[PDB]
C-alpha cells in the first residue's frame, strides 16, 4: 500500500511519516477485480486524515491490497493465492473426507477481516471445486483474536484437566513429553 | 457516470462537432489555421478569418486528405479544449474520413490521438457510411458534396465496395469563385440564399430569356451536372452515379439504385432530387425502379450518423482502448476499422 | 550470443565492490537492451544520476521492472531485486560516477566553448583587482580563448582565507569538512577525476602522467561532509575557495546588475568553475555546488535575480553510455579477478 499511495502521489518515506488504518479501514475484496477497476466513478473513494489535518484520498488502491492475496504476482510471487491453495490442500486428502472439508472452511486472521474475503473464496472454490459439492466458507465476525478465543473454550473444560504435561512428568522424560502427550 | 463521446467531423473546409447522443452539432468552425504574417503561433479557425487582413491562412484539409497535421493537431486542440469545453482525455472519440484515404492517413490519426490528447479511445469512420446510418440504411449509394471533394460511394449491406468508390474534387470552393465569373467571402453565401438546380435546363434559360424574374440561380447549380463548366474532363455527377452503381455486380444494383443517398454541404440546394431522379432513371434500365433519398439534414448527415453510432450499445465493443494501440503500434485502426 | 551478455550482468550484479551507482548505469543497460516509447525513463532516470539521486531511481527502475516485466524476464528482476536493499556507497570506492563526472566536464565546456563571447571573464578581472589588489592579476588585456579564462579563474587562490573570511564563518557545513591532516603524499596517475591512480582506465581516456595528491578522510569529525553525502564521489572537504568566487562575485553582481545579461555572464563563470576544478582533480561536483547552495551564499543571486544553472546539462547521455561500459568491464575482470585466486588455490 505504501508503494502504491507513493506512486499516487502521497509518500511514506519514514517509519510512518498509518498505512495499517487504511488497510483495515478502507480496503476490501472484489468478487471481480476488473469490474471493480473499471468503477469513471470516483465514488469508490474514501478519504482520511494525517495527523495534522491533511486529508489524501485512497481508491483503486482499496482493492489491489487485498487481492495481493489472490493474485500475488504483484509482489512478485508464484504461490497463487488464498483461494486455490485450499483447494490444492482439499484434494491432497481422500475422496473421503472432502466432502466434510469443503463445506467447513473457516476464515482466521486479522488478514481475513477484509471485507469480501468470504464471497471471492466462494466464487473461486465453487467455481474450482466439482459440481455436486456443497460448500460453505465461514467467517465468524470475531476473527481477529479467534485463536485465543478457541484456547479459552479448550481451557474450560472439565475434561481438559487430564491432558495437562505436569511438572512431574517432565522432570523425568524431559521435553519429548510433548510428542506423547500433546498432539 | 459515463463519460460522453466526442464526434469529430472534420470536413474540408467547415468542422462540425459535439457530443455523443445530441440532435444537432454543437460546434461548427472553419477548419483552418492561420498565423500573422494575442501572441499565438497558431490561429485555428473563426477567429483567423477576423484577421484575414492580417494572416497567413492555411487550409489543413485538401480534399478529404489530411495535408497538414500540424494544423490539425490545432483544430482538435481547439476542438476540444476552446469549443467543446472538454478534456480530451476523458472522453472516447469518433473521427470521420473520407472514402479513399490513404493508411497513413489513417495510422496518423491515431498517434495523434494517443499521445498528443490522451484519449481514452478513438475510432475512426468513413463519411460516407455513416451518412446512411443516420438516414437508416445500411446498403446503398450516398453522394456527398462537401466544400472540398465530391465523392460517390456504394455500399453493401454496411460495406464501401473500395473497388467502386469514384471521387470527383467538385465542391462547394469550386462552385463560388464561378459564380464570381457569371456575377459579374460574399459569394458563397449568394451561392446559398439564392441558387437552385433547374428541372430541364434549357428550358429554364429560356425563362431567363422571357422575364427577369432574377440566369445565375440554376447556373451555379449545373456546374455539377455539367462540369465543362469549369474546364473538367469529368462527368456531371448524374454519370458518376450511374457508373459506380455499374461497377458493382448485379446481385447488389438493384438496391443500389432504391437506395441512393445525397450527403453532403453541396447536395442542399433545392431540388437536387428531382434532377439525379430525372438524370438518373433516364439513363438507366427501363426495367429499375429508383429513388433517390435526399434527407433534408444532409449537411450534417455524417455527424448525425455518428452520434448515432458512437450512442449505441454495440459500438461500445469495437472501441480501441489504449491497450491495443500500446501493444499494437498505429497499425491497430487497420485491425478494428474497415 | 546474447545470453552471455545477461549472464555477464546476472554475474556483474554480484561483485563485492557494487554499489548504488553501478546498478543504475548496468540497469538501464540491461533494459535498455532486454526490451530493445521508454525513451523517458532513460532520462528520468538520468536526470537523477547527476543529481546523486540514486535512492529513489534504483527504484523507480526496479519499479518498471516489474512493470515491464513482460517484456523482460523472470532472471532479471530476480538478480536485481535481491540486489538493492544491500547497497551502499563508498566514496573512496565510487568510481563510475568520477568517470561520468571527468566526462561531464570536458563536456560542459565545450559548451562554454559554443558560448562565444568571453568578454565576460574580462570584466571580471576589475573586479579581482580590487578583493586583493595586493596580489591583483595584470594580464592579457582580453581573454580570448577558455584557456586563458580558466587559469586565471583558477587563480583566485591568491585571495587568501583573509578575504573571504567573513564569508566562511556563517556557513554551518564548511565547519564540517573531513579532510585529515595527515600530508599522505603525491601519487602519480592516469585520470585527474577518477583520481584513483590503479582504475580501470579506457586507453581512450587516458591523460598524461600527473602526480595526482592523496587525501585522506578523517572520519572522526563529527559530520564529516562524507558521512552526511556519501554519493558524492571523493570529498574529504568542501570547496573553501568557491567562497573566494563569491567575493570577486558578489563586487560583480553588484556593478553589473545594471547590465540585462548578467543571468548568462554569471552561469558562464560559475559553470566553468564546476568543469576546470572537476577535470583538475581539485574538487567533485558536489563540493563545490552545496556551498554556493547555502542560505547564505544564494541571496545574493537573489537580490538581483539570477537563477543559477549550476552546469546542469540535461542532454548527459553520452557519458552515461560511457559509463555503462565502464562497469560491465570492470565487473566481469575483478570477478574472474577471483576465479584464478581460487583456481591457483587448487595447485597448492
Amino acid at each position: 500500500l505504501m508503494k502504491i499511495l507513493t506512486e499516487r502521489g502521497y509518500s511514506f518515506t519514514t517509519t510512518a511519516e498509518i498505512v495499517r488504518d487504511i488497510k483495515e479501514k478502507l480496503c476490501y475484496v472484489a468478487l471481480d477485480f476488473e469490474q471493480e477497476m473499471a468503477t469513471s466513478s470516483s465514488s469508490l473513494e474514501k478519504s482520511y486524515e494525517l495527523p495534522d489535518g491533511q486529508v489524501i484520498t485512497i481508491g483503486n488502491e482499496r482493492f489491489r491490497c487485498p487481492e495481493a492475496l489472490f493474485q500475488p504476482s504483484f509482489l512478485g510471487m508464484e504461490s497463487c493465492g488464498i483461494h486455490e491453495t485450499t483447494f490444492n490442500s482439499i484434494m491432497k486428502c481422500d475422496v473421503d473426507i472432502r466432502k466434510d472439508l469443503y463445506a467447513n472452511t473457516v476464515l482466521s486472521g486479522g488478514t481475513t477481516m477484509y471485507p469480501g474475503i468470504a464471497d471471492r473464496m466462494q466464487k473461486e472454490i465453487t467455481a474450482l471445486a466439482p459440481s455436486t459439492m456443497k460448500i460453505k466458507i465461514i467467517a465468524p465476525p470475531e476473527r481477529k483474536y479467534s485463536v485465543w478465543i478457541g484456547g479459552s473454550i479448550l481451557a474450560s473444560l472439565s475434561t481438559f484437566q487430564q491432558m495437562w504435561i505436569s511438572k512431574q512428568e517432565y522432570d523425568e522424560s524431559g521435553p519429548s513429553i510433548v510428542h506423547r502427550k500433546c498432539f | 457516470e459515463e463519460i460522453a463521446a466526442l464526434v469529430i467531423d472534420n470536413g474540408s473546409g467547415m468542422c462540425k462537432a459535439g457530443f455523443a447522443g445530441d440532435d444537432a452539432p454543437r460546434a461548427v468552425f472553419p477548419s483552418i489555421v492561420g498565423r500573422p504574417r494575442g501572441q499565438k503561433d497558431s490561429y485555428v479557425g473563426d477567429e483567423a478569418q477576423s484577421k484575414r487582413g492580417i494572416l497567413t491562412l492555411k487550409y489543413p484539409i485538401e480534399h478529404g486528405i489530411v495535408t497538414n497535421w500540424d494544423d490539425m493537431e490545432k483544430i482538435w486542440h481547439h476542438t476540444f479544449y476552446n469549443e467543446l469545453r472538454v478534456a480530451p482525455e476523458e472522453h472516447p472519440v469518433l473521427l470521420t474520413e473520407a472514402p479513399l484515404n490513404p493508411k497513413a492517413n489513417r495510422e496518423k490519426m491515431t498517434q495523434i490521438m494517443f499521445e498528443t490528447f490522451n484519449t481514452p479511445a478513438m475510432y475512426v469512420a468513413i463519411q460516407a457510411v455513416l451518412s446512411l446510418y443516420a438516414s437508416g440504411r445500411t446498403t446503398g449509394i450516398v453522394m456527398d458534396s462537401g466544400d472540398g471533394v465530391t465523392h460517390t460511394v456504394p455500399i453493401y449491406e454496411g460495406y464501401a465496395l473500395p473497388h467502386a468508390i469514384l471521387r470527383l474534387d467538385l465542391a462547394g470552393r469550386d462552385l463560388t469563385d464561378y459564380l464570381m465569373k457569371i456575377l459579374t467571402e460574399i459569394v458563397r453565401d449568394i451561392k446559398e440564399k439564392l441558387c437552385y438546380v433547374a428541372l430541364d435546363f434549357e428550358q429554364e434559360m429560356a425563362t431567363a430569356a422571357s422575364s427577369s424574374s432574377l440566369n445565375e440561380r440554376f447556373r451555379c447549380p449545373e456546374a455539377l451536372f455539367q462540369p465543362s463548366f469549369l474546364g473538367m474532363e469529368s462527368c456531371g455527377i448524374h454519370e458518376t452515379t450511374f457508373n459506380s452503381i455499374m461497377k458493382c455486380d448485379v446481385d447488389i444494383r438493384k438496391d443500389l439504385y432504391a437506395n441512393t443517398v445525397l450527403s453532403g454541404g453541396t447536395t442542399m440546394y433545392p431540388g437536387i432530387a428531382d434532377r439525379m431522379q430525372k438524370e438518373i432513371t433516364a439513363l438507366a434500365p427501363s426495367t429499375m425502379k429508383i429513388k433517390i433519398i435526399a434527407p433534408p439534414e444532409r449537411k450534417y448527415s455524417v455527424w448525425i450518423g455518428g452520434s448515432i453510432l458512437a450512442s449505441l450499445s454495440t459500438f461500445q465493443q469495437m472501441w480501441i482502448s489504449k491497450q491495443e494501440y500500446d501493444e499494437s503500434g498505429p497499425s491497430i485502426v487497420h485491425r478494428k476499422c474497415f | 550470443s546474447y545470453q552471455k551478455i545477461e549472464l555477464s550482468i546476472s554475474l556483474s550484479l554480484d561483485s563485492p565492490k557494487l554499489d548504488e551507482s553501478d546498478f543504475i548505469l548496468l540497469s538501464v543497460k540491461y533494459l535498455e537492451k532486454s526490451l530493445g516509447e521508454f525513451s523517458g525513463f532513460f532520462e528520468d532516470i538520468e536526470k537523477l544520476y547527476f543529481k546523486q539521486n540514486y535512492k529513489e531511481a534504483i527504484e523507480k527502475i526496479l519499479d518498471f521492472c516489474k512493470k515491464n516485466e513482460s517484456l523482460l524476464s523472470e532472471q532479471v528482476v530476480q538478480r536485481l531485486a535481491e540486489v538493492a536493499p544491500r547497497l551502499k556507497s563508498n566514496p573512496k570506492d565510487n568510481e563510475s560516477r568520477r568517470l561520468y563526472e571527468t566526462l561531464y566536464a570536458d563536456h560542459l565546456e565545450s559548451v562554454i566553448k559554443q558560448e562565444s563571447d568571453l568578454s565576460v571573464f574580462n570584466e571580471l578581472r576589475d573586479s579581482y583587482n580590487a578583493v586583493k589588489p595586493e596580489y591583483a592579476v595584470t594580464h592579457e588585456t582580453e581573454i580570448k580563448t577558455l584557456d586563458e579564462a580558466k587559469q586565471f579563474i583558477l587563480s583566485f587562490v591568491m585571495l587568501n582565507d583573509n578575504v573571504e573570511l567573513p564569508l566562511k564563518a556563517q556557513s554551518e557545513r564548511y565547519p564540517k569538512k573531513d579532510r585529515s591532516r595527515e600530508e599522505l603524499g603525491n601519487t602519480p596517475s592516469a585520470n585527474p577525476g577518477i583520481m584513483k591512480p590503479n582504475s580501470p582506465n579506457f586507453t581512450d581516456n587516458l591523460v598524461p602522467v600527473r602526480d595526482v595528491p592523496k587525501i585522506a578522510i578523517n572520519e572522526k569529525v563529527a559530520g564529516g561532509y562524507s558521512k552526511t553525502k556519501p554519493t558524492t564521489p571523493f570529498v574529504a572537504s568542501l570547496s573553501g575557495t568557491t567562497y573566494s568566487l563569491m567575493v570577486v562575485l558578489t563586487d560583480y553582481i553588484e556593478k553589473h546588475k545594471t547590465d540585462k545579461d548578467i543571468e548568462k555572464k554569471v552561469n558562464q563563470i560559475i559553470n566553468l568553475w564546476i568543469s576546470s576544478y572537476i577535470k583538475e582533480g581539485y574538487h567533485s561536483y558536489s563540493e563545490v555546488v552545496d556551498v554556493l547552495t547555502e542560505p547564505f551564499l544564494q541571496s545574493i543571486f537573489d537580490k538581483a535575480n539570477i537563477k543559477l544553472n549550476y552546469g546542469v546539462l540535461d542532454d548527459t547521455h553520452a557519458e552515461f553510455r560511457k559509463a555503462q561500459d565502464y562497469v560491465f568491464g570492470l565487473t566481469i575482470q575483478s570477478a574472474m579477478h577471483h576465479e584464478l585466486q581460487e583456481r591457483f588455490k587448487n595447485k597448492e
